[PDB]
């Protein structure tokens, strides 16, 4: 289930590790446009909220 | 002049560029960030698709 664009659904992910490489390596995606950050460096970077 | 020729998918020609990523740009063909040249790509779904 995916809510439509007029009611896009938002989730607050916090206080957990997340291997962005598993998303970064899957071929199921077409556009992976990252702004202000590099997808390769998303791994070592520790963000908040 | 050095001409490197290969065949890839339709949504993968964008990967043939400096800085791009994906399976093609990580394990098969890497382009240097200071690359000087051209990247010609054309659809051939009448000669390599059976």
């Amino acid at each position: 289930r995916f809510a439509s664009v007029y009611a896009w659904n938002r989730k607050r992910i916090s206080n957990c590790v997340a291997d962005y490489s598993v998303l970064y390596n899957s071929a199921s995606f077409s556009t992976f446009k990252c702004y202000g950050v590099s997808p390769t460096k998303l791994n070592d970077l520790c963000f908040t909220n | 002049v050095y001409a490197d020729s290969f065949v890839i998918r339709g949504d993968e020609v964008r990967q043939i560029a400096p800085g791009q990523t994906g399976k093609i740009a990580d394990y098969n063909y890497k382009l240097p960030d200071d690359f000087t040249g051209c990247v010609i790509a054309w659809n051939s779904n009448n000669l390599d698709s059976k």
